[PDB]
């Protein structure tokens, strides 16, 4: 006792499965026991997206995150409407309405719900697509459908429309600069703990704003990157800016003793980043210390206390052997954290570049779905670290100070990094030239308050 | 077994990716998972000497401009890659070379120039222009085609030969 659908001429999804339209991986879907689709025709992918035998949330999420490389949004909506509109070929008929038509129609409605809830940007960018969605939804008749139809309508309306903690965050730390005196704020005058906390907050929010739409299709590397990946780019620019600021703070401190204090304080900020699991922060420091202007300052490094050499070296070693220790450390910690994004970017790019868009079987072209799954696994990993916020109070002046940081000024990249390098050469010339002395620039004390909270709570 | 640490540099929109991917993957499996260790390490025999290549390709991270020094310092040898249909990526080569020399603190760093051909637009950098640039630097030029595997082994093996000639001296 099978089922008997309509002819494939009158309904395209009735076509049987074969080696020419759908193929599977060996292994079965984790938690759920469903076959893992490797490749298929777009018709077959849509059949399975809305399959009658069972629900497939994994496939729905994966498909809706990645479909745009092989199917336009308008085409997808057309296809699921076609899927929904099932003709009939009363024993055979009652069974067919209840076990094929109704399940499939429900699944289409579920796709519509997920599409609108989690990928509303398709509709923000193409108003006609929303028009069609709305008049399709208004078309839907049955009492079985009413609940889902009303929920979809409710989401659409919400989408058309334009922080506090669990218990107490720690007390904000002040060193030399007093609260409100934004004019005094600098690397050494703010408290190193609070520098790390406020940068972690900035960098956390920056990490959390990046959406899959900015990543799938490697769009951040393409000519429209500023249009399609604005949040990712702002995030990376922040990181670059801080790295550059650290380099600048170092090489513009010409007095050796003062420069030692500067580098030492930066390593203290690193230590706190590490305590906060702000790996973006960790690497923005590591990048500064490995920069050509800083790395060569052997007289400065010599004077860094041994404890802090070890702290810096441990952090450097996270990057070694293709981020081997970073990767292991990230797996082992729980949120909140701020991952380093670069690894995800390279993995997504190479996944897309390194695998074919289609596979061929018996001369027929099948969409390579496993490639898209791999990309959705990476974007899923990104999203798992975006849910949990830090339990730290924002300080609006210190935050503003780091947002408005601009070490480059009006200079271009080449000009600026040449300036930093020439500055490094001046303060510590190449052997055999002797080391000059330089006057002190800081009129306040250089001693760090350290990296332990000042008060209880 | 000697291990050569190679670093690929060049502009985005160029197939730096495709070059390294096509080296590492077996010629007749178009498959690649960059999340595993074998994805960037390959054992090869070059001029009768078996050796291990470790290839750093940071494709996708070009916007992290302040991390370039860090990544470049990991290499003994460099492939400087441009796309033959992107003049800008060719004009940027001079800058990558200068940065490598500064990071390695050396005027003579093992290096090859690679012009990659993927898909359209059509060529804007004649191979003569690239041979002339390569020659002004004292380095080899290799032209490759991503899609056809042509030139790929030659580019990497030539760099290894450049490192061996550098290590003799
Ligand atoms: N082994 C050298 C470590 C690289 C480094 C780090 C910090 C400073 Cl100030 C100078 C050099
Ligand atoms: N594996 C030890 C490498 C030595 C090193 C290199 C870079 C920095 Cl920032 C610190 C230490």
């Amino acid at each position: 006792e099978q089922m008997r659908l309509p002819s494939a001429d009158v309904y395209r999804f009735a076509e049987p499965d074969s080696e020419e339209n759908i193929i599977f991986e060996e292994n079965m879907q984790p938690k759920a026991g469903i076959p893992i689709i490797k490749a298929g025709t777009v018709i077959k992918l849509i059949e399975r997206l809305t399959y009658h035998m069972y629900a497939d949330p994994n496939f729905v999420r994966t498909f809706l995150t990645t479909y745009r490389s092989f199917c336009k949004p308008q085409e997808l909506l057309s296809l699921i409407i076609e899927r929904f509109e099932i003709p009939e070929p009363s024993a055979e008929l009652k069974r067919f309405r209840k076990e094929y038509i109704q399940p499939v129609q429900l699944r289409v409605l579920n796709v519509c719900r997920h599409w609108v809830e989690h990928h509303f940007y398709d509709f923000e960018r193409d108003a006609y697509l929303l028009q069609r969605m709305e008049e399709f939804i208004g078309t839907v008749r049955g009492k079985a459908m009413k609940k889902w139809v009303e929920s979809i309508t409710k989401i659409i309306q919400r989408k058309k429309i334009a922080i506090t903690f669990q218990s107490s965050p720690p007390t904000v730390e002040w060193h030399i600069s007093r609260p409100g005196h934004i004019e005094t704020f600098d690397l050494l005058t703010l408290h190193p703990i609070e520098i790390a906390r406020q940068l972690t907050l900035l960098e956390s929010d920056l990490y959390r704003a990046v959406q899959p739409s900015e990543l799938v299709g490697s769009v951040w590397t393409k000519e429209d990157k500023e249009i399609n990946s604005p949040n990712l780019l702002k995030m990376i620019r922040h990181t670059t800016n801080l790295t550059l600021w650290f380099e600048k703070c170092i090489v513009e401190t010409e007095n050796l003793e003062e420069r030692v204090a500067v580098v030492s304080r930066i390593i203290e900020i690193l230590q706190v980043f590490q305590e906060l699991n702000n790996f973006n922060g960790v690497l923005e420091v590591v990048s500064a210390m490995n920069s050509s202007p800083v790395y060569r300052l052997d007289h400065t490094f010599e004077q860094i206390p041994s404890r802090q050499k070890k702290i810096l070296e441990e952090a450097h070693e996270l990057s070694e052997d293709h981020y081997k220790k970073y990767l292991a450390k990230l797996r082992s910690i729980n949120p909140p954290c701020v991952p380093f994004f670069g690894i995800y970017l390279t993995n997504i790019l190479k996944t897309e570049e390194g695998n074919p868009e289609v596979l061929k079987r018996h001369g027929k072209e099948l969409i390579n779905f496993s490639k898209r799954r791999k990309v959705a696994e990476i974007t899923g990993e990104i999203q798992q670290y975006q849910n949990q916020p830090y339990c730290l109070r924002v300080e609006s002046d210190i935050k503003r100070f780091f947002e408005n940081l601009n070490p480059m000024g009006n200079s271009m990249e080449k000009e600026f990094t040449d300036y930093l390098f020439n500055k490094s050469l001046e303060i510590e010339p190449r052997n055999p030239k002797p080391l000059p002395r330089f006057p002190k620039k800081y009129s306040y004390p250089l001693k760090s308050p350290g990296v332990r909270p000042s008060n209880p709570r | 077994m000697t291990e050569y640490k190679l670093v690929v540099v060049g502009a985005c929109g160029v197939g730096k990716s495709a070059l390294t991917i096509q080296l590492i993957q077996n010629h007749f499996v178009d498959e690649y998972d960059p999340t595993i260790e074998d994805s960037y390490r390959k054992q090869v025999v070059i001029d009768g000497e078996t050796c291990l290549l470790d290839i750093l390709d940071t494709a996708g991270q070009e916007e992290y401009s302040a991390m370039r020094d860090q990544y470049m310092r990991t290499g003994e040898g460099f492939l400087c890659v441009f796309a033959i249909n992107n003049t800008k990526s060719f004009e940027d080569i001079h800058h990558y070379r200068e940065q490598i020399k500064r990071v390695k603190d050396s005027e003579d760093v093992p290096m090859v120039l690679v012009g990659n051909k993927s898909d359209l637009p059509s060529r804007t950098v004649e191979s003569r222009q690239a041979q002339d640039l390569a020659r002004s630097y004292g380095i080899p030029f290799i032209e490759t085609s991503a899609k056809t595997r042509q030139g790929v082994d030659d580019a990497f093996y030539t760099l290894v030969r450049e490192i061996r000639k550098h290590k003799e001296k």
